[PDB]
This record gives C-alpha cells, structure tokens and sequence, in this order.
C-alpha cells in the first residue's frame, strides 16, 4: 500500500496485460479505477468482476484513446460521476514494427497518432480538470526505446521519445497548479533477448505497475518531468 | 460589470478596488499568463460562448472583459 | 574547412535562418547544395545565387517535406540529376507556441507533421538512395527542447525528442551499411523564429547561458558539417548538443 | 507505508537533514535502522530515542565512511548482531564549494573520499554480505550537479558524478543475485548544506523549479524507500531524479 | 583541416595508442603538439622524429599527469616557451579491472588520482593560463563506461563519470572567460563485442583524435560541456 | 595607493574616480566573484607573497587590499 491523496485514477487501454493490472494494482491500494476499453467489454468487464469479487473498486468505460471528442466527453462524465478526477495513466499503445524501406507513411502516422496523439489528449484534459483542485498526478507509458532505439521500431520508438519529451514539457505546464507528470519506459516485458538484462529474466508486468503506483503516489511529490527506466539493467 | 469585477477578483486573489476598468490584468493586477486563459476560461463558464482566441488574442484589462462578453451575450 | 567523401547534401528547409546557413557552409566546403523551399522562391533563389558567385555549386528545389510523394520524387530528380544523393540535413521546422489548455489538436499535428514527419520520410529515403553506394551521412536538426521540455512547448517538444528517438532506431536500421544518423539540439539560436518575442523574457535566457550570448546559425552548421564529414565516421546516433552550455 | 522482503538498513551520515529523515521513513514502515554517526553522537542518539519512543527498531553505530577497515568492522558487527543485512544508504557527503583557481587539492580529495569514496566501500561490502542471501537494495545519494554540474562544484560534481557511474557497474556486478543498486539525485533539498547560503542567490534557484518550492528530505527519504522496497524489485542501475523539474 | 585560432595544444600521456595520434592529427593541423611521456622517452621521441620528419611542429615533455606539482611548472614552462597555451587534451588514461569483491580501496585510488584528479588538475591549470587571453579549449577523453557501467570496473567507470560531471563544472566556470570544457567518450577501440558495436567494427584511433580536433576547433564554438559519443552505435 | 587604483581599475574596466577606499567591489565597483579572485591574484603579481585566504576571505573594500599588502610587504 502507499498514500493517495486523491480519489480515483483513469487508465487507457486497461482491458488486457499491463494496463489491466495497473487497474488491478491501483485499485488494490484503495483508488477507484476506471479501466478503458476500445474494443471487446467481455474481458474488461472480466476483469472488474475480479476486482469487486476482491473488494475494491472498479468501473469501466468505452473510448477510442485517438479520438479527441470521445476522450474529452469521457473524462467529462467521469468528473461528474466522481465529483472530480485524481490522476490519470496514459497507457494506450499499439505496435507496427517494418523495416524503414518496408514501412510507408501511413504505417508511421497510425503508431503516432494511436500512440503519442492519444496521450496528449489526455495530458491537456489532466491540465483542464485538475487545475481548480490544485492537485494530481500523470504518468506516460513509454518505452526503452523511446530511449535507446531500436531496429524497425522507427515509428514506435518516434511516438514514445516524442511522449516523454512532450510529457516533461506538461510537467513545466502543470507545475504552476502542483500537478506532476513523469514517465515510465519498461524494458521487456511478459526469449534470445534476456542474455541482454542483467537481472536475467522478463519484468513482470505488476514491476511496471507498482512503478506507474510510487509516481502517482506522495512519494514522488517532488517528483516530476523524470522518467523511470523500469527495464532491470537493460539500459542505463 | 459588479459580478465581473468580483468574479476576476476572487480568480487571482486581488481586491475589488484593483479592478478599475483599464486595470491590465499582468502590468497591473498582476497575473501570469495561463492565470488569465483560466480566467477567460471562467468568464465562458457564465456562458458567454467561446469568446474566440481572436479576443483571447485582444484581451489585458478588465474593461476589456465587458468587451467580447456583452458583445458575446 | 572539413573532408568530404561525398559529393552533395539535401538541406529541407534552407531558405532563410539555420538552414541557409548550414547551406552556405557546405557550399564552401566544396559540396553541391539543394536549398529547399517551401512558399516564396525569391529568397532562396537569391541564397543560391550568392552561393554561385562565390564559386560554388548550389541548386534550389521545391517541396513540402511533409508530403510523401513529393518528397520521394525530388529525391528521385536528384538522383537522375547527380547520379546519386551523398547527405541530408532535415532541417524543416515550424513553431506554434500556445498553453496546452488552449491548443486545438490542429495545432498539434501541425508541428508534429511538419517537424517530425519530414524527417522519417527524409531519413526513410535516405536510405533507400544511399543503400546502394554503402555510405551516407544524414542530420535532423532537433532542439533543445527535445531534450529539456518547455512550456508553452508541447507540441515542438514532442516532436523534437521524436525526431532524436527515431533518429536513433534509423542508425540501427543503416549502421550495416555506413549510412550514419546523428540529431543536433540547438540552444538559443537568433534567427527567425526567435527575433520577435518579449525582450525581458529573452534577456531571461541571456541569464542560464553560460556562455553569456545568443548563438549563431553558422555555429549550429559547423557542427552539423562535422557530423556529416568524414571526421565523425564513427558517430552515429549521436545527439550532439550546440546550446553553449544552457543545457547539460 | 511501504513492503520490504528485507529487515535491516545501514544508512551512513544519519544523524541529521536528509540522512535522518531517510532514517525515519525506513523506521516507520517496519525496517530497523541503523543510524550513523562521525562525530557527536548527541544528535544521532537522540534521533534513535526519537524513533524507539515511537515504538520503532533503531540502533547507532560510529565509523568513519571514507575508512575501509572501520566501514568493513562495522559491517560485520551488524551481520554478528542480527544475523545478516539486507539494505544499505551510501548518503555521507560533504561540500567544499571554491572556485577552481583557488581549490587546493586536498579540497578536491576531500570532497572525492567523503562523498565517492566511502560509497564505493559500502557497495563493496554489500556485495560482500548480501551475496549470500541473494537479495539486497542499495541506493546511493548522489546530487543533480551529479549530472548537471555546477560553478565552484568541480569536487562535488566529479564525486557525484563518479557515483552514479560506479553505481551502474555495481548494478551489473550485482544483478546476477539480486543485488540492484540506484541512485537519487535531489534538487535544492532544505537541509543544512544549504541553510548558510545568499538569500537573493537562493531565490535564484526558487525561479528555475517548477514546483516553486523548496524540497524537503522527508519527500527524498521516500524515493529512497521506493528504491529500497520491494516495488523497484525491476528497477537496477536507475539514477531516478528528485529535484522537483529543476533539471528534465 | 579545420580552423583554430589557438597555437599550442598540450597532450597528457601522448607517446603511443591514441594520446600519440591525437598529437599526430592536431600537429597536421597546423597547431604545436606538446607530446607527453610518463616513463620512456624513446617512443615519444620517435613520435616526434615521425611529425617532424613530415613537417609539423611538436616537442616532447616528462611529468606526472597524477602530480600537482610537475603539471604545474611543466604548463608554466610551455607558456614561457610557447608564449602561452591555448588548448588541452586531458587524456592520461589507466584501468586495472577486477570484480568488486575481489578489489580493494588501493586498487580504486590508483585509478582516481591517476585517470581523475590528473584531469582536474589540469583542467585547473587550464582556467589559470588561459585567463588573461579569454580564450582556449579543453577536452577531457573519458569512455562509454562513464556513461553505461562495466561489470569488473568500478573504479574506472567511476573516474570517467566523475570525469565527465567536474568537467560540465569546469564549463561552468571556464564560459566567463570564453574557455570551452568538453568530454570525448570512446567505445572499443583498437573481437567478441564487435557483435555489439552497430558499425560493426572496432573504432580506429584516428577517428577519437578527429572528435577530439572538432572539439577543440572552432567548429565548436558554442558547444561547451557537452559529452561526445564515439562509440559508433554501442551506446545511445 | 595610486597604482593600485590603476591596476584594479583596469582590472575591472572601472573609472579611477570609483575607487574609493571603502568602495566595496562588488556592491560599488561591480565585480563578479572569479574577477575578485584574480585582481588579488593579479595584486600577488606584485609579489605580495600569497597574501592569505584568511585575507582573500576578509576582502570587500579597495582599502582592504591596502592592508595585507603593506601588511605582507
Ligand atoms: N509489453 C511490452 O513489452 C512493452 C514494452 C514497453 C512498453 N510497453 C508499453 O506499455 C503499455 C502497455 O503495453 P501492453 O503490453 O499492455 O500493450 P498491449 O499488451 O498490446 O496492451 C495495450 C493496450 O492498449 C490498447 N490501446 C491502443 N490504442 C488504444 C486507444 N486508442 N484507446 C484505448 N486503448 C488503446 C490496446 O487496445 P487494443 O486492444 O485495441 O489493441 C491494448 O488494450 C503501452 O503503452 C506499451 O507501449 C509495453
Ligand atoms: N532558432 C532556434 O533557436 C532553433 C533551435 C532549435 C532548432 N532549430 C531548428 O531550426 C530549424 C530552422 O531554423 P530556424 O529556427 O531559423 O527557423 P526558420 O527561420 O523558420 O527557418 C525554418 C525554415 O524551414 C522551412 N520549412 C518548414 N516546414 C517545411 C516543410 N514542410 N518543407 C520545407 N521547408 C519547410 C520554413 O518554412 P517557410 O516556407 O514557412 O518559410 C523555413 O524556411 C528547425 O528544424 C528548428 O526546428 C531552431
Ligand atoms: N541538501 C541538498 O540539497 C542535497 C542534494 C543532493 C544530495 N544531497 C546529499 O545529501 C546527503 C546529506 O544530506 P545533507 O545535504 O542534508 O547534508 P548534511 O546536513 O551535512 O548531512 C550530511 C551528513 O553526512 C555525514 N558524513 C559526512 N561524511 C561522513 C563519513 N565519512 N562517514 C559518516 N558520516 C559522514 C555528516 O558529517 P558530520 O559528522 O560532519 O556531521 C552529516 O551527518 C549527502 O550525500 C549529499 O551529498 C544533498
Ligand atoms: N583504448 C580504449 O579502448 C579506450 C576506451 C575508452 C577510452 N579510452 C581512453 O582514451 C585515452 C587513451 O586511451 P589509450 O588506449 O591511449 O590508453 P593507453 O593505450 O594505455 O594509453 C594511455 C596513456 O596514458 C598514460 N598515462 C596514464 N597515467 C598517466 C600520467 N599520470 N601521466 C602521463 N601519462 C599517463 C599511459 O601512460 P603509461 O604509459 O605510463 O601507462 C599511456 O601513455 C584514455 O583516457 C583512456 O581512458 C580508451
Ligand atoms: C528558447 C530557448 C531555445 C529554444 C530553441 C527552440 O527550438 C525554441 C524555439 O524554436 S523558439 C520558441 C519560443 N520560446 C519560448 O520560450 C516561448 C514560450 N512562451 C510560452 O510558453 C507562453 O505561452 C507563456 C509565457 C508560458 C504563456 O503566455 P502568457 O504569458 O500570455
Ligand atoms: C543548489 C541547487 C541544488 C544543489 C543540491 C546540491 O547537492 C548542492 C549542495 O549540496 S549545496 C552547494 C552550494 N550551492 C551553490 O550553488 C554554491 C555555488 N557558489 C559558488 O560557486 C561561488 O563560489 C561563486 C558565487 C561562483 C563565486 O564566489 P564569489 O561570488 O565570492
């Protein structure tokens, strides 16, 4: 467990793997979480069973991370079914790995938009709703190559170093209302490639989680426009 | 131009005395910038509709926010 | 001067400001530039034609960056006019400045498509012409807000440290064959975009320099014509750092 | 509160500012703590009896951090006492500020054996005794001039700086048995390195953070925490940064 | 070629590998190489019979790169030979690698008084002389280690990242009189991490030594405390 | 006195009607710090021999570097 000063969380793209349990953990610590799906609800509904079978709170919603209007009426009926909105985990990415010469300008924008566009949506909403209350917290998911690249990850490695850079620069922005932003690049998560992380074995995704958890947290209060490498050594 | 008056000052901690009509919001009542787009911002929430950037773009004293808004109503 | 093993660079952008300086400076060192336009001809035009007489080779060329097509196909006139494009410099940049509360996603994507986009079909296409020769040299021109993050920024910053990420990923994908992708981060550098702003906010950067001055464009060239040069030849994926000291 | 598999802390330099609020925050969430102390012992004992009233496990111990032979003896005290330790602090530091035409060397060595030295050997013997475990967290107080650099911080900055890179090798030195070591690197942390210092040069420092406001230590101590607990169990090798946005 | 409005260029340990082409490329630069030996002065003689056999200008000189002292009256002897100096290439470099338990605290300070405080006193010696001109360029060689860390080297990567952090102090102080502090950090220079290396290949010295003639150049004008990677790929 | 009126006033681009004994160099004649450093350095180039830190740390006035130099004469 960890303090929260606030109430409740949002996390996009939250129906399956690392965003479901960000949900799972952060609901574990007392947060009410409002997982995200865009397409199926069997498996996002699946997953607040589990939650509130378990005691905590769960509840889930319906919009396209990409889409400007859906993402800002979303938060909008989240605010006034909550009264307000705490903190927020932009987590929604999608994958199209080419080579450059195999790889056109459509296969770029769709990994740009999808990826980077999605989260400067919901970084701006951050900055609307949380600005009377004075109070919240913001974390990216990035990744280790939005830092060290990659080969035929030209488009995913461009949406993730272009959301951290962009995230430090809502940290400057959301700092005059005591709002944090940071960032979290996972390593690898859950074969050839584990002779490469020294700790020698695949980040689970719940290491991830309690991660995007210490950022939302009061014990990063002063903590803001960092960004987290959470990938066991890969990369230093 | 009262409720005006009180609703700017209640915004960014300044005395209803400040606001003299041709009180400019930074050289004078002394506010950072994104302070004065949240005002903006404030003075929609009492529905003058989307007072556009075009007045955004106009817009330092408080003379200036009767403007736009009765203009807007 | 520096030593080239190539013969001609691709400078987006190069009119005015930065990239006609970085034009100017590998013209003297006996590269054959092709100045970029986008709108008005007139001023690079006449940077070409100072260019020529002084004795160099220079050459003006007109498409938007952030078009697929048509930055393919002058690629393709370059390649049927010189048998072949030896570096390229992606310069092509805009700004538009507004808080995160008023910016409109058309503002977004402006600065993304227009500062990051040009540059992954820039550094796409380089490869695809500089495959055949093994050797190249390519340089996107970043900022140091793609690095530090500012405010009032989000959208040029965003695509700033895009452009340095993807950078990267582009020297793993044509390091085998020699073709070298590095990004510079200009700090306060007095041209253009930066003339017209507030001068006791300007003065407030004089303050964090070190170096207690503005920078100039050719200094931003010279480094780029390094690492271009045969010099840096084993530097790639580098993210050179020009802000005399406002960063470190 | 936070989960910790471990039990036990050495933190050295802890009998006051950060050292002691680190001390506290291990304290309250179930570790017993191991304050250090150089000289007068009044004020670290007084911390203890501050935490055993709060119905907390702390205990003080004396060496000198920069002395091998004290460090390593008082190691293996603390494995004799309580049959092994799980998690060490390297956060002794000391600053020697003068501008670089006027520093002696042995302002420079004093600052590299205080600050970087003593590091090393707690490193070195927390490889020693969680080895055999196969567990452990170690978290090094490094500095922001540890990556920024600053003007009359040549000594500090090359200590903090050599920290964070000798903590990297340490984290692959140790990874294979789950031993991780990470650094912090605070801001303008309120503690009382800084309370002697020009109140019109400080407020110069109030202008470049975001947050507005001073850090206080209790806010590194829970990074610290965080880096210690269980929750970083993924986390080795990071040099997470805790300077409320004073550097990005 | 390039420009430099300086003259002389002092080299610490320059008699072979790389110290020795550094000297051998700023010297066919146009610029007077003061080549440094330590022990021998049969192979830094037979450095300097190479340049000026070619034409070049260069002149050996014997002191301890770790000694406060010798460094000192030796840059006082070049300023009164030279007129002055106007660059430095703090490059005295020596490792001795082992695993951590298996090292002790004589086996670290070696490496720091002799590959750090060298470089400190130097860079030092560097704000005194080159004062009164407002003008000048040093470059501290440092490595990839003092960047990502090596397993079995924990003094040597600690005496280049050290390195690396006092010389963006020395940046610091160096800017108010027009004097540039700069890093070089090499990756493998001359068969297993060649796998490792994008380029694919081992570096040559030469191309460490071009870095370093960019640094000091005045191609490089407002580049100061910046870390240059010459690792070709192996790190970014 | 005189001289070194002069040579601290070309030392900082300063008029020598500025130096007045208790003329502060900071406050008064406006002077950085590393400046400061080196006019005493320069004043041991008249070989008052390493005239002390303890006076270097004790230094703000022009007249405070007459004394320590006809003190270490
Ligand atoms: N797993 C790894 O190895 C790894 C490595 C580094 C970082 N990460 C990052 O960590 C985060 C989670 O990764 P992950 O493994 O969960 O990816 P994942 O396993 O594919 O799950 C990502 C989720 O994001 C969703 N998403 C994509 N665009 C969306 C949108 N517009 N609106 C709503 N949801 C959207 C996907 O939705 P759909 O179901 O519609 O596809 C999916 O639910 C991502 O940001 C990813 O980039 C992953
Ligand atoms: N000055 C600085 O402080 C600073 C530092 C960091 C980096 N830089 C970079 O410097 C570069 C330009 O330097 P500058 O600041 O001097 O800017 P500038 O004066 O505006 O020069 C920018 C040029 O790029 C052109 N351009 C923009 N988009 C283009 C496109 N899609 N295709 C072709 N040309 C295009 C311009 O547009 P028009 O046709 O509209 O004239 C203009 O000629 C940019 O990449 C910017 O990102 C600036
Ligand atoms: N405050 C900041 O802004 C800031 C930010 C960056 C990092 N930190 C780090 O914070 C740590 C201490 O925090 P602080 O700034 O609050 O300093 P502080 O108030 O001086 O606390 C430092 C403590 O470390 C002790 N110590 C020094 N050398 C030691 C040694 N060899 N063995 C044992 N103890 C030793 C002290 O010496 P005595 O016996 O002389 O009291 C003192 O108790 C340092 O590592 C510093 O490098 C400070
Ligand atoms: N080669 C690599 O793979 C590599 C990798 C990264 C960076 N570097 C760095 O690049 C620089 C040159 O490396 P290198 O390959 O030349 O090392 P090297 O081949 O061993 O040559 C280094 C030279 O430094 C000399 N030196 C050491 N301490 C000295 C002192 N106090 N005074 C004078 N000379 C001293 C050595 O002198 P002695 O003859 O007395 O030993 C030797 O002449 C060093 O800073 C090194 O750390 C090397
Ligand atoms: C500039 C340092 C080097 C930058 C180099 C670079 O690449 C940046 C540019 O292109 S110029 C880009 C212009 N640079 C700036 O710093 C503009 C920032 N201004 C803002 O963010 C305003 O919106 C703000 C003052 C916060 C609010 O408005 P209100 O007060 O009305
Ligand atoms: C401080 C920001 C966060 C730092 C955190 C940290 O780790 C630094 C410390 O420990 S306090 C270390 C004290 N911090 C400083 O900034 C002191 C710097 N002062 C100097 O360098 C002076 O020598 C100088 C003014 C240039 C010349 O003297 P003259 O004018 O007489």
């Amino acid at each position: 467990s960890m303090q929260f000063t606030g109430k409740n969380v949002l996390i996009t793209g939250a129906s399956k793997g690392i965003g479901a349990e960000i949900a799972r953990t952060l609901a574990s610590m007392g947060l009410k979480v409002w997982i995200n799906y865009r397409s199926n609800a069997e498996v996002a509904d699946a997953l607040k069973n589990e939650l509130e079978e378990k005691g905590y709170k769960a509840a889930v919603i319906k919009f396209d991370a990409a889409s400007e209007s859906d993402f800002v009426e979303a938060i909008q009926a989240i605010v006034q079914s909550d009264g307000g909105l705490s903190y927020l985990v932009n987590n929604a990415g999608v994958v199209r790995d080419k080579l450059a010469i195999k790889m056109k300008t459509e296969d770029f924008h769709h990994v740009i938009d999808n990826n980077l566009t999605s989260a400067f949506i919901g970084c701006r909403e951050a900055l609307k709703v949380m600005s009377k209350s004075r109070f919240g917290s913001v974390v990216n998911i990035a990744s280790i190559i939005g830092e060290r690249g990659n080969m035929g990850q030209t488009n995913y490695s461009a949406s993730k170093g272009g959301m951290i850079a962009m995230s430090k620069s809502f940290a400057y922005e959301g700092a005059l209302r005591n709002i944090r932003f940071n960032s979290v690049t996972p390593g690898f998560i859950e074969a050839d490639y584990v002779k490469n992380i020294p700790l020698n074995r695949l980040g689970a995704a719940k290491e991830v989680a309690e991660a995007v958890a210490f950022l939302l947290s009061d014990h990063s209060s002063y903590i803001t426009g960092e960004t987290l490498k959470v990938n066991g050594g890969l990369y230093m | 131009f009262e409720d005006i008056q009180a609703v700017i000052a209640e915004q960014l901690n300044v005395d209803a005395a400040q606001v003299t009509p041709e009180a400019e919001f930074v050289k004078d009542l002394g506010a950072d910038s994104l302070d004065v787009v949240e005002l903006i911002m404030a003075l929609e929430e009492k529905f003058g509709i989307e007072i556009p950037d075009e007045q955004a773009e106009k817009i330092v004293n408080v003379g200036d926010v009767v403007k736009y808004i009765e203009d807007n109503k």
